[PDB]
């Protein structure tokens, strides 16, 4: 089909980037207990 | 007249495909499920705090004990659904959480539904279709409806329009 | 070269008078004594070469000439058109109110 | 220490991660099946002859749909209310093109959801708990009943019956406001009283509890680290939060009772819910919103349009559009 | 506006005589419709065949003309096709076939003329919405 | 002249080089139509591998 | 496809068999306070 | 002996035309004064060729078979005519009418959806001259008109049709209108097809014959939206002859 | 791709379904 | 009449019809304009000037009617052909051309005047270049529509 | 220029994913 | 001489003449095989044939 090809890179950054900073602030806090 | 209001909605703006109205959806059953399911719990971990067949009784508003096991109701849910609550402070604001975003975010939509600027299409399915005369999906079929509705109710709907659609211009399937 | 046949055919003296080689049958009640007896005759009875072939359609009382005498004018014929015979939509077109 | 008896014991175990039971020996498997049709229909099924008509609806990602587009097809206007698995098709690829899978993931779903509310008394029986909590939940399955039964049904096929897919549910929403006009039924309007109603009381519990923890942390953390899993004193103070919320109406529209509020909480929702369902299971059987189409005329006779000729506009349109070959005759009886 | 004379009066026959109905007989003539003969001409149309209506100019090329009193009564006796060359009592309601249309059987010649009546008033007050169909709902 | 290898497939010749020639869908990569390849087609190695 | 039926057959009537001797298997004794 | 309507009733028997006993080798005689006619004609189908694209030079293509995915709703049935002899002692079957059509849908390999309408519609069959006899070696031949798969109020799943629908991909508002035009521009065709009836079955007493049946015809062209394929048909018939 | 990206993200949810059940923070009494 | 006055006559450039995720510039949409291809001037067998009634900014799409110059429906473009009786086939509708690029020329055949017509709903009539930028033909908003949306 | 559009994301994702990894390996070494 | 054959004798399908980021299958770069044109034979004015 003929789909907006940055909707690929949308879609990854967006699942990517606001993940990420979640998992980077949990294991920082498990290795402080 | 918002009867009317929801399906000038439909016809003009698309407005069930928007997802700041999905979201919205989602909150205003999110919301009525857990007012439901939090009720019903309550209700069905209830202690044992008086004799009668009527527990209503069996509650003192002055009370510092908590008057249901959030122990056994969390037991229950994590058996039942796999994860469940375990914080009382949460879990009421989430109550509290999950009704308001879902209506802010369709506040949002409704915004861009002033400029007209509307979740109407996908284009790449009309790019299929337009080439395809058997490439047939919900997403066409809602459309052909959007625009019954839209010749058949906009010359009483605007009558300032004086718009005269003769029968010959009328969009209709076969037969009806 | 690709064309719509049936808006072809509303550029002729189809889209004007009862086509009676090509046009639906509940038009005949726009004239009075042709639906449905002499309506049906026609329909069953095309195509006609001519407006005038009609009245030599065998079985007509000298009453049902009569009508079609006097509402001949109405009438014409164009070559028969297949997108507007088959399916039988010279007695049902799908159109009702 | 009988080998039936120890099966037995497994299945009815507290101390199981899920709790299977008896209900959920029939739902494990049902919802399993359900389950794994529909993840690969909704990503690979070929398109789907709803109508009957030879008019195949393309329902999946792999035949160029997207989440939103994307729906398990009804089967076949053709097939109508006949059951229709596998094996009664001489090829899965007939099956396929008909509809079957539909079909199969909705009875599998239905029965599995059913032994889901089931399992809802049974773990309840087991942990000492009081019954009804089932009882709620009877509200959204009995809504996943009419949709995809009751209303097929009521109609002769499941060709009508909702899809699984978003945009599906919406064509499904439309023709059902062109054919019953469910907008003007007062079952319907109840159940938007239940669901606006919920979401209200919703809030408002959540808020007026929030609005009166007590002080237990500081402000640099988290006010949910002040309730402990299991801790026997209340985490708030509902004396505090009656005050409040009976100053802002007045004293006797608050409640001082936490197990009245509680049960209006669960009983609001759940019974606008049965209402709007019930609405929707007696559309199956055309009883069909109000109708005040011309009700208002002038001392000629002119018909004086209201609101609702407005609405009655709209519903022709989505009427004379819907399913637009499907149609022969000028009546859309069923 | 208003239900004056003017709208109530109808061509009695072809010759040209009218006569002007009460506002009592367009009333009761509308309420016999309801209980005789909407469930097929709702609104003026025919549910059943809509190649026909009961819109005044139909009335007017039917044979026998039926866009009179007469016409409309005598039609309501011994109903025929549009073309006046067969008699269809068998299948459609008349005084002639009240034995197998019994909502006929009660009707007096009065009736008879109110349904009448009504039914060449009616597309004077709604125009174009009587006989239309849908499409002017 | 268009063999799986001017495709680029990877694994398609390894299904092949051991006997998977047909698919479900009711072709053979040695151009016959038709072949009713049993469970054992491109496709249910595919699904049996995810399992 | 007979097979298949045939297959679905058993495996139908195997659940639902576990279902009703599982629950004539004195449920009603199967709670935390007083069983029988 | 026969069946009632509720013996039948779901057991695809009805799809299926009647046959003759393998006893019925008879004949049936011709009397060029008599006239007669078919007062009911069977096509039952078994099989669905489709003719594949070979894209290189001269390789001309197979017919290759194909899955039928519409079921048993595929038979020709009712079908009735004269049956005309003709100065040079040949037999003509004409069609006047009947239940002459059944769209079918039939898949290919590699999951292509080939619809058609399978037709004998305005049949003229003849036989060879100098009959005086229907015999187990008689052979009718004769061809038919195949009018499109979807007459001219069909709607695309876009609302563009040829009696009714928009002319336009009103999707695209300004698009270039020149590459939509194959879809854009419904047209309905109609084609010939070709057919043999072969009688093998003969039951002189009653008029009845049996046999097999190939025809050749296109399939559903959309509209004029793509090329349609070359199809072949088989299977099996029977007529029952009458005096007329 | 779409189909890719689509499946991709269901997958993922599956997937987190698994691990929220049955690696959660375990409930502890106080 | 300036092009450019006449490029501000066409609803292509209307902010009010756009989409939320219909991205990027105008020109990807309708395309580029290139010309102004004249005001076209529809008239039916009688000679009779007849208007095409202009979309409104509500509608995705629009039917295409012809009116005189009091109002009343003369031709159209049906949908079901069978009933119909304003088609521009019955009604022997023209388009003729002043100014632009099509200025003095005049247009019988009636797929080519329905064309126009499919058009003139929009406004004056322009030429684009949608190859450059491979344009879908869907109506893009502005940045007039885009600030509004983004500030409220 | 003709490029390769994908090169766009496997640019990206090249980057992202081992830096990431880098900077939740440092952030939580930092907090211990 | 079968075009199967044919298509072998091609350079296009001799695995050594690609490069490490030139990406995807081989019908990227010279295009899906259709047809062979047949094989050519070169001559000079004198009608010699030339290779
Ligand atoms: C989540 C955690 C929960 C924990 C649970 C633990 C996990 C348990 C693992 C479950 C995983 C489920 C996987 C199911 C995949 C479904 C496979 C399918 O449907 O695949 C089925 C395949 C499909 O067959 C082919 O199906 C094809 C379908 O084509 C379609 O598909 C194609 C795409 O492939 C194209 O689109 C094509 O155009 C389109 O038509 C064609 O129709 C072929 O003719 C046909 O052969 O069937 C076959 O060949 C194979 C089998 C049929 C042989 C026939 C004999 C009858 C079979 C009896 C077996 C019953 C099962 C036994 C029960 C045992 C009880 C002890
Ligand atoms: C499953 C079905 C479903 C669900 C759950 C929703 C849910 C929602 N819809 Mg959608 N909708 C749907 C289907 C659905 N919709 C469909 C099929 C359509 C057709 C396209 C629409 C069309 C539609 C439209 C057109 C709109 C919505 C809106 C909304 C939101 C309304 C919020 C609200 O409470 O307003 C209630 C109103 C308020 C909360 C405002 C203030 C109310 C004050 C406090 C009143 C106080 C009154 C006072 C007490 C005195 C009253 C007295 C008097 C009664 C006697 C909400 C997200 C609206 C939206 O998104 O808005 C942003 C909107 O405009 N929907
Ligand atoms: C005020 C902000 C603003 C405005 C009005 C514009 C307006 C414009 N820009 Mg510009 N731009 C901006 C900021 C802005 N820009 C910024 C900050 C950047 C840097 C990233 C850019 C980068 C940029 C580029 C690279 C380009 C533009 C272009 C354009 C034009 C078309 C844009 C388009 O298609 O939008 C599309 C808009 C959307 C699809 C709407 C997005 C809505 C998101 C997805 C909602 C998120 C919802 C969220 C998850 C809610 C849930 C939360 C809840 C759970 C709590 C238009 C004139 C284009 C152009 O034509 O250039 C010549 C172009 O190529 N801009
Ligand atoms: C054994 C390995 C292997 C092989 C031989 C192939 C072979 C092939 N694949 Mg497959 N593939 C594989 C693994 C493999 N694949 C895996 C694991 C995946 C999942 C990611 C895929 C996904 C995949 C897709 C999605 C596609 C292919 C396609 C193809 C074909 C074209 C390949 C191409 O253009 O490459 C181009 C190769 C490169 C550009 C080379 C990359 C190497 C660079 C230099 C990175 C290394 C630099 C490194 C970081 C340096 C670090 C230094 C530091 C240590 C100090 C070909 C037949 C394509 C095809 O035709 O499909 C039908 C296609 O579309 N493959
Ligand atoms: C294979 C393929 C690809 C398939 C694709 C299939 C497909 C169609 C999928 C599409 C999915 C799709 C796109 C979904 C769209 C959803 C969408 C619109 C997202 C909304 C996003 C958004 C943030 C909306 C804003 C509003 C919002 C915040 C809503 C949140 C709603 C929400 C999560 C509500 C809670 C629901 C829920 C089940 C709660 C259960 C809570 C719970 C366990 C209670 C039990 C419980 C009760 C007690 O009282 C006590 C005491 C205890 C102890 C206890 O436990
Ligand atoms: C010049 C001339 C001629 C003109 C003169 C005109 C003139 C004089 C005008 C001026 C008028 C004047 C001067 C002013 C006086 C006017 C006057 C007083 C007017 C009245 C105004 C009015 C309209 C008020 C609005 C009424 C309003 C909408 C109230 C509705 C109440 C209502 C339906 C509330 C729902 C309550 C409900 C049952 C429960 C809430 C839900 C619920 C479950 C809450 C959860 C909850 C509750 C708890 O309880 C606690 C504990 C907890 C934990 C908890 O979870
Ligand atoms: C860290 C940041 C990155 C992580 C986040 C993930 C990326 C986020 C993705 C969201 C962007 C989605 C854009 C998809 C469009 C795209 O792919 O095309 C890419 C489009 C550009 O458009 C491109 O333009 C090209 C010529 O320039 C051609 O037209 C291409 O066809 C067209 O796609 O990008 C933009 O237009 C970016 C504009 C951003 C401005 C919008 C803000 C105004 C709206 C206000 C929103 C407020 C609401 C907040 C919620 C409350
Ligand atoms: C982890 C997250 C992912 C990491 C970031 C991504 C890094 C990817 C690096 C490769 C770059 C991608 C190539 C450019 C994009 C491109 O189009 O690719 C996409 C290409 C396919 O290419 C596309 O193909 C399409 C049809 O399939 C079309 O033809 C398109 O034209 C074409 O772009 O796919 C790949 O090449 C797949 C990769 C498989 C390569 C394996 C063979 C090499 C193995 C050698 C390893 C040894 C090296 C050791 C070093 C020490
Ligand atoms: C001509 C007309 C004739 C009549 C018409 C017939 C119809 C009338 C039906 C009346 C049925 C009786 C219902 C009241 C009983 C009740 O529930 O009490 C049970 C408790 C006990 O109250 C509690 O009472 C307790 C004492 S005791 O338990 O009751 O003894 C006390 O402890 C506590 O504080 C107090 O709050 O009441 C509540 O907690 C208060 C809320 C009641 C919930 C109403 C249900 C809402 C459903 C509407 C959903 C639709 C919207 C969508
Ligand atoms: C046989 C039974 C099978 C049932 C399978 C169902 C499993 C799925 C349930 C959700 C697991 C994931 C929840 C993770 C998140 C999770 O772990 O939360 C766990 C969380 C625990 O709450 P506590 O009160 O312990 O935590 C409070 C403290 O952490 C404060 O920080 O529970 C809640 O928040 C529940 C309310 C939100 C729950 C809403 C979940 C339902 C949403 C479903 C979304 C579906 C989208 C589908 C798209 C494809
Ligand atoms: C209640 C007593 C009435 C009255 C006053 C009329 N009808 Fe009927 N109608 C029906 C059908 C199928 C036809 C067409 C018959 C034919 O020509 O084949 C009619 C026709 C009429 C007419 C004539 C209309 C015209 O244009 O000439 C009139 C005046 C008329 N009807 C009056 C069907 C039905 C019903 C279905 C069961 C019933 C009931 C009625 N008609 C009832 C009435
Ligand atoms: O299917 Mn679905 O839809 Ca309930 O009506 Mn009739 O049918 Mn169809 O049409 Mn309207
Ligand atoms: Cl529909
Ligand atoms: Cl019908
Ligand atoms: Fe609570």
């Amino acid at each position: 089909m003929e789909v907006n090809q940055l909707g690929l890179i949308a879609t990854a950054l967006f699942v990517l980037v606001p993940s990420v900073f979640l998992i980077i602030l949990y294991v920082q806090t498990e290795s402080q207990q | 007249a918002i009867f009317r209001f929801l399906l000038f909605f439909q016809g003009f703006h698309n407005w069930t495909l928007n997802p700041f109205h999905m979201m919205g959806v989602a909150g205003v059953l999110g919301g009525a499920l857990l007012c439901a399911i939090h009720g019903a719990t309550v209700e069905n971990t209830l202690f044992q705090d008086g004799e009668g067949a009527s527990t209503f009784r069996a509650f003192n508003p002055t009370q510092a004990e908590e008057t249901y096991s959030m122990v056994t109701a969390n037991r229950f849910w994590s058996q039942i659904f796999g994860i469940a609550f375990s914080n009382k402070r949460w879990l009421h604001f989430f109550m509290l959480f999950v009704p308001v975003t879902g209506l802010w975010m369709s506040a949002i939509g409704v915004v861009g539904l002033a400029l007209n600027l509307r979740s109407y299409d996908f284009i790449s399915q009309e790019i299929r279709a337009a080439e395809d005369p058997e490439f047939e999906t919900f997403y066409t079929k809602n459309l052909l409806l959007n625009e019954g509705i839209r010749a058949w109710m906009a010359p009483q709907d605007q009558p300032h329009e004086n718009f005269v659609f003769p029968e010959e211009v009328l969009p209709r399937g076969n037969a009806l | 070269e690709l064309v719509n046949v049936v808006d072809e055919k509303l550029g002729t003296a189809y889209g004007e008078k009862i086509d009676l080689n090509n046009t639906n049958i509940a038009a005949f009640i726009q004239y009075r004594g042709l639906y449905p007896t002499l309506a049906k005759l026609i329909v069953k009875n095309a195509p006609y070469e001519s407006v005038e072939d009609v009245l030599n359609i065998p079985g007509l009382t000298e009453r049902q000439k009569q009508i079609l005498r006097e509402n001949l004018e109405h009438f014409t014929v164009t070559e028969v058109e297949t997108a507007l015979v088959e399916g039988g939509d010279r007695y049902n077109n799908g159109l009702y109110k | 220490a009988n080998l039936w008896e120890r099966f037995c014991n497994w299945v009815t175990s507290t101390d199981n991660r899920l709790y299977v039971g008896w209900f959920g020996v029939i739902m494990i498997p049902t919802l399993l099946a359900a389950t794994i049709c529909f993840v690969i229909a909704f990503i690979a099924a070929p398109p789907v002859d709803i109508d009957g008509i030879r008019e195949p609806v393309s329902g999946s990602l792999l035949y160029g749909n997207n989440i939103i587009t994307g729906a398990v097809v009804p089967s076949s206007n053709a097939i109508g209310l006949h059951f229709y698995p596998i094996w009664e098709a001489a090829s899965l690829d007939e099956w396929l093109y008909n509809g079957g899978p539909y079909q199969l993931i909705i009875f599998h779903f239905l029965l599995g959801a059913s032994c889901y509310m089931g399992r809802q008394w049974e773990l309840s029986y087991r942990l000492g708990m009081r019954p009804w909590i089932c009882v709620a939940y009877s509200a959204p399955l009995a809504s996943a009943f009419a949709v995809f039964l009751i209303y097929p049904i009521g109609q002769g096929s499941f060709s009508d019956g909702m899809p699984l897919g978003i945009s599906g549910t919406f064509n499904f929403m439309i023709v059902f406001q062109a054919e019953h006009n469910i907008l003007m039924h007062p079952f319907h309007q109840l159940g938007v009283a239940g669901v606006f109603g919920g979401a209200l009381f919703c809030a408002m519990h959540g808020s007026l509890v929030t609005s009166s923890l007590i002080r237990e942390t500081t402000e640099t953390e988290s006010a949910n680290y002040g309730y402990k899993f299991g801790q026997e004193e209340e985490t708030y103070n509902i004396v505090a939060a009656h005050g409040y919320f009976g100053r802002l109406i007045f004293q006797y529209a608050s409640f001082n009772n936490s197990r009245s509020l509680h049960f209006f909480l669960a009983a609001w929702p759940v019974v606008g819910v049965w209402f709007t369902a019930l609405g929707i299971s007696t559309m199956a059987f055309n009883l069909n919103g109000f109708n005040f189409n011309h009700s208002v005329i002038d001392a000629k006779g002119n018909v004086i349009n209201t609101w609702a000729d407005i609405i009655n506009r709209a519903n022709l349109g989505m009427e004379v559009m819907h399913e637009r070959n499907a149609h022969n005759f000028p009546l859309d009886l069923a | 506006a208003e239900l004056t004379p003017e709208v109530l009066t109808v061509p009695l026959n072809s010759e040209g005589k009218t006569i002007t109905l009460t506002e009592k007989q367009y009333l009761e003539g509308k309420r016999l419709f309801q209980y005789a003969c909407a469930s097929c001409h709702v609104g003026g149309i025919t549910k059943t065949n809509p190649s026909l209506d009961l819109r005044t100019e139909t009335l007017a090329l039917a044979t026998p003309p039926r866009d009179n009193i007469e016409g409309l009564v005598d039609y309501m006796k011994n109903p025929t096709t549009y073309d006046g060359e067969q008699e269809i009592a068998e299948v459609h309601p008349s005084l002639r076939s009240a034995d197998i249309f019994p909502k006929m059987r009660n009707l007096t010649e009065k009736d008879l003329v109110a349904i009448a009546g009504h039914i060449l008033v009616e597309p004077k007050i709604l125009g174009d919405k009587w006989g239309g169909g849908k499409v002017y709902y | 002249l268009n063999p799986m290898w001017r495709q680029g497939m990877f694994v398609l010749p390894f299904m092949a080089r051991l006997g998977v020639t047909g698919s479900w869908s009711g072709w053979s990569i040695t151009g016959e139509t038709g072949i009713d390849p049993g469970f054992w087609s491109f496709e249910g190695v595919a699904l049996a591998h995810i399992v | 496809m007979e097979t298949l039926k045939i297959t679905v057959y058993i495996v139908v009537t195997f659940f639902v068999l576990l279902f009703v001797f599982g629950f004539l298997s004195g449920d009603p004794a199967r709670n935390p306070k007083r069983k029988d | 002996q026969t069946l009632t309507y509720d013996d039948i009733v779901g057991t695809g028997l009805a799809n299926k035309c009647p046959t003759l006993d393998d006893t019925a080798r008879g004949a049936y005689p011709i009397d060029s004064s008599q006239t007669y006619r078919i007062a009911r004609l069977c096509l039952q189908p078994t099989t669905f060729l489709v003719k594949e694209e070979p894209k290189n030079k001269r390789q001309e293509a197979e017919f290759v078979p194909t899955k039928l995915v519409t079921r048993e709703t595929t038979s020709l049935d009712q079908i009735q005519g004269e049956l005309k002899v003709n100065s040079d002692g040949s037999l003509t079957f004409v069609e006047e009418d009947g239940i002459d059509f059944q769209p079918v849908t039939v898949q290919m390999a590699g999951g292509e959806r080939i619809p058609l309408l399978f037709t004998v519609k305005n049949l003229v069959a003849s036989t060879q001259p100098n009959v005086t006899s229907i015999t187990t070696s008689t052979d009718f031949k004769g061809e038919f008109n195949v009018p499109s798969y979807r007459t001219a109020n069909f709607l695309d799943p876009k609302g563009r049709g040829l009696a009714s629908g928009y002319d336009s991909a009103i999707a695209l508002p300004q698009a270039k209108e020149e590459e939509l035009a194959r879809a854009n521009v419904k047209r309905f065709s109609l084609t010939k097809g070709q057919i043999s009836l072969n009688v093998a079955k003969v039951d002189g007493r009653t008029g009845e014959i049996a046999g097999t049946f190939e025809s050749e015809q296109l399939s559903d062209d959309d509209m004029g939206a793509h090329e349609p394929h070359e199809v072949k048909i088989q299977g099996v018939f029977y007529a029952s002859i009458e005096p007329a | 791709m779409e189909t890719i990206t689509y499946v991709f993200i269901f997958a993922c949810i599956i997937a987190l379904f698994f691990f929220a059940i049955f690696f959660r923070e375990p409930p502890r009494i106080t | 009449i300036p092009e450019k006055l006449a490029f501000y006559d066409y609803i292509g450039n209307n902010p009010a019809k756009g989409g939320l995720f219909r991205t990027g510039p105008m020109n990807k949409g309708d395309g580029i304009a290139q010309a102004w291809k004249g005001h076209a001037v529809f008239r039916n067998k009688e000679g009779e000037e007849l208007f095409v009634r202009r979309m409104p900014a509500f509608f995705e799409s629009f039917p295409v009617i012809l009116t005189d110059k009091n109002g009343v429906v003369k031709a159209d473009i049906p949908f079901r052909r069978a009933e119909s009786k304003y088609s521009f086939e019955q009604q022997g509708v023209t388009v003729s051309f002043y100014g632009g690029e099509l200025n003095g020329q005049t247009f019988t055949d009636p797929p080519t005047v329905k064309s126009y017509a499919r058009k003139a709903i929009f406004g004056e009539i322009f030429e684009f270049d949608t190859e450059t930028l491979n344009s879908d033909g869907i109506f893009r908003t502005s940045p007039r529509g885009w600030f509004t949306f983004a500030h409220a």
